[PDB]
RNA sequence: CUUUAAUGUUUGAUGUUCUAACGUUGACCCGUAAUCCGGGUUGCGGACAGUGUCUGGUGGGUAGUUUGACUGGGGCGGUCUCCUCCUAAAGAGUAACGGAGGAGCACGAAGGUUGGCUAAUCCUGGUCGGACAUCAGGAGGUUAGUGCAAUGGCAUAAGCCAGCUUGACUGCGAGCGUGACGGCGCGAGCAGGUGCGAAAGCAGGUCAUAGUGAUCCGGUGGUUCUGAAUGGAAGGGCCAUC
RNA sequence: UGAACUCGCUGUGAAGAUGCAGUGUACCCGCGGCAAGACGGAAAGACCCCGUGAACCUUUACUAUAGCUUGACACUGAACA
RNA sequence: GUUUAUUAAAAACACAGCACUGUGCAAACACGAAAGUGGACGUAUACGGUGUGACGCCUGCCCGGUGCCGGGAGGUUAAU
RNA sequence: UUUUGUAUAAUGGGUCAGCGACUUAUAUUCUGUAGCAAGGUUAACCGAAUAGGGGAGCCGAAGGGAAACCGAGUCUUAACU
């Protein structure tokens, strides 16, 4: 009665830290919020993280809950 | 699919219409939502129609 | 005898300046209430034929 | 319908262009009934077109050359 | 007009009679030493029967064909598309008739915005009331909840309540993810016109991931785009949609 | 009937060796017999499966049709109720 | 008695008998696009089809279904 | 030869000689080469004729749009940073 499965949705991180990206590029594909959008990063209705400006993507930790954020530095 | 589909016709003279779905028995009342009309470029009341 | 062009293809692709072919997206015929307006808007404009299928297309209609 | 290049526009008959004799000039074809003039460049001798359509480029070209447009 | 009755009219179903069509594998005569056939005379049937065209029913009597794949041989059983986790070896992807579960919806609000609030489970007290209803205080700190299975997320709450509303809006969309392709997903920003808020701002449906079906052939509405001599229309085309 | 200067055994090997490895045995060549082997000869397996193969047969499989049957019109008319 | 000439001669087939059913004769039925033949130079004590299978004792119950026969109120229903 | 894999006990061949399997026509695309060049080339046919005539026609230099139509722009849109 088993044997059913769903086709893989290829989630994960598409651009890693220190990598220059163009505006509108997708940085992370996620179901919930693994990472929270920081400066120059927007969160889509799908929780996808996209860059609102050209720069290098950076990871860090903020907030009382030690959550992980993604930001873009214009450099 | 017990919920069926309808058509909303703009009250204005233009024939532009929207489409949506609703449950007749639960809410048999008509729908008078105000929506944008591209032909006249104004927000007008759309009356539900067959 | 001269090659016979596939009539079905001739009604679905046109030659362009650089030898490419344009077509219409195959999702805007019926069952449109459930489709989002964004998806319908994107399918409206014509699209260029992909390279993978370009070889098949040119074979079907070698006269256009 | 066909489009007539500005280059060959002066190759029909002296400096007069008309719907007739284009088929004789053999630049459009016997069956072609309508006709339009397109900007092709390299036009020197002034020409006159009767019954043709000369949108903007060839119109400026012939006018600078010394041609005229009439219906 | 409701309700009646003469004459004339269109008549059609039905019944009776007649014969001149037609039938006669009835009789007699002739062609003709001929059980064929034809002609004549007569008898019996008779506008039937029978035949042609059209049409409904019946019709394996006959004919042309179909009757899937996976598969630890085949058959039987089960499965076939989509979603969650595991297998999957810390990017992505990754098979088995491998181990567990779901979906073919729902909602004009459960959507948008503004404002406000913050659970489960226990302890003490208290009419019915008792393990478990509601009330007050405390412990606890998300073990709750999130329209629906699972995973991930969510206190700025994505959870709960209320006000006002229709942005579940139209034309686009740089730039990306994803697939062999068809295709699918994300999207700041621009124009027009709206909603909420004092305002900055938010809103192109729903916490996200299933709720879906290509093309062809057709239906409905709009648009002089076309409309085969011309003026129209039919029919196509485009847009919306079934 | 591929060609042969055509032994036994144990093992290896596309998994049952006259032909490979190791080892043992055996002068060369006939004739009469036996039939264990040469997966011996004969027959592009009838079994099983595959082919979007074929052919026949079956039926309340599909679509047709001969035949049978219904009506309309025609050949087909005339008088009465 | 008959049968798989060439691996099966049998319990199979046929059989006299029995029953059902069709047929009024231009018979049913069969072979034929049709004419015309067979049935039959016969006509119900005859002919065709079907099942059973000498003879003896028998052959029970069921008409829903599928066929067949008869009826007809109402419904549905082509061409025209 | 066929196979993941053959001395295989998988298939084929007794031997020799002869014959025996990627061709042809007409179109289209690409490459090489030759001619001409914003031009290139003729088909049928005519022709004391592989010459020479014949330029009907085809391909190309301009595309965009379903189309009207527009035009180095065009379509999309009321209109495009």
């Amino acid at each position: 009665r088993n044997g059913r499965d769903s086709e893989a949705k290829r989630l994960g991180v598409k651009r890693f830290g220190g990598e220059s990206v163009l505006a509108g590029s997708i940085i992370v594909r996620q179901r919930g919020t693994k990472f929270h959008a920081g400066a120059n990063v927007g969160c889509g209705r799908d929780h996808t993280l996209f860059a609102k400006a050209d720069g290098k993507v950076k990871f860090e930790v903020k907030g009382p809950k030690n959550r992980k954020f993604i930001s873009i530095e214009a450099e | 699919g017990i919920r069926e589909k309808i058509k909303l016709v703009s009250s204005a003279g233009t024939g532009h219409f929207y489409t949506t779905t609703k449950n007749k028995r639960t809410k048999p009342e008509k729908l008078e939502l105000k929506k944008f009309d591209p032909v006249v470029r104004q927000h007008v009341i759309y009356k539900e129609a067959k | 005898p001269k090659i016979k062009t596939v009539r079905g293809a001739a009604k679905r692709f046109k030659k362009t300046g650089k030898g490419g072919f344009k077509h219409k997206h195959a999702n805007l015929r019926h069952i449109l209430t459930k489709k989002a307006t964004k998806r319908k808007r994107h399918l409206r404009p014509k699209a260029m034929v992909s390279k993978g299928d370009l070889g098949l297309v040119i074979a079907c209609l070698p006269y256009a | 319908t066909a489009e007539i290049r500005l280059s060959d526009l002066a190759k029909v008959e002296g400096g007069v262009v008309d719907l007739n004799t284009l088929k004789a000039a053999n630049i459009i074809g016997i069956q072609i009934e309508f006709a339009k003039v397109i900007l092709a460049g390299e036009v020197t001798t002034p020409v006159t077109v009767r019954g043709l359509r000369v949108t903007k480029g060839a119109r400026a070209a012939i006018e600078a050359a010394g041609g005229k447009i009439e219906e």
